């Protein structure tokens, strides 16, 4: 039942708690994570599940989708998006301090009502 | 803000190199 790329367990069996979680298999490459070892979210977990999802270095800067200067491609925190901090909407300079959430997160945040 | 770059990304980890 594969393996988690951080742990490796099984999509039923966490190395790192001994608990029951479906991987992710990466649409890029094909390699399976426990979300939780990903250090996603269920929100993030879910995203995956639904779309091409990405394991970091496969994860482009949807952005401008060419993921170049990657080490400041920021790490989306409820899908998996992937953004270039010198490509967000109101680029970054510096990894921000407290959680990131990409675009995807923030038209979800307003999209939760109304 | 994990960003795509060595000072984190440790969600690249892709199993460790010990099966052959
Ligand atoms: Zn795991
Ligand atoms: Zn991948
Ligand atoms: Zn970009
Ligand atoms: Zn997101």
């Amino acid at each position: 039942g594969s393996y988690c790329d951080f742990c490796l367990g099984g999509s039923n069996m966490n190395k790192k708690s001994g608990r029951p979680e479906e991987l992710v298999s990466c649409a890029d490459c094909g390699r399976s994570g426990h979300p939780t070892c990903l250090q996603f979210t269920l929100n993030m977990t879910e995203a995956v599940k639904t779309y091409k999802w990405q394991c970091i270095e496969c994860k482009s800067c949807i952005l401008c989708g060419t993921s170049e200067n990657d080490d400041q491609l920021l790490f989306c925190d409820d899908c998996d998006r992937g953004y270039h901090m010198y490509c967000l909407n109101p680029p970054v300079a510096e990894p921000p301090e407290g959680s990131w959430s990409c675009h995807l997160c923030w038209e979800l945040l307003k999209e939760k009502a109304s | 803000a994990r960003t795509k770059q060595t000072a984190r990304k440790s969600t690249g980890g892709k199993a460790p190199r010990k099966q052959l």
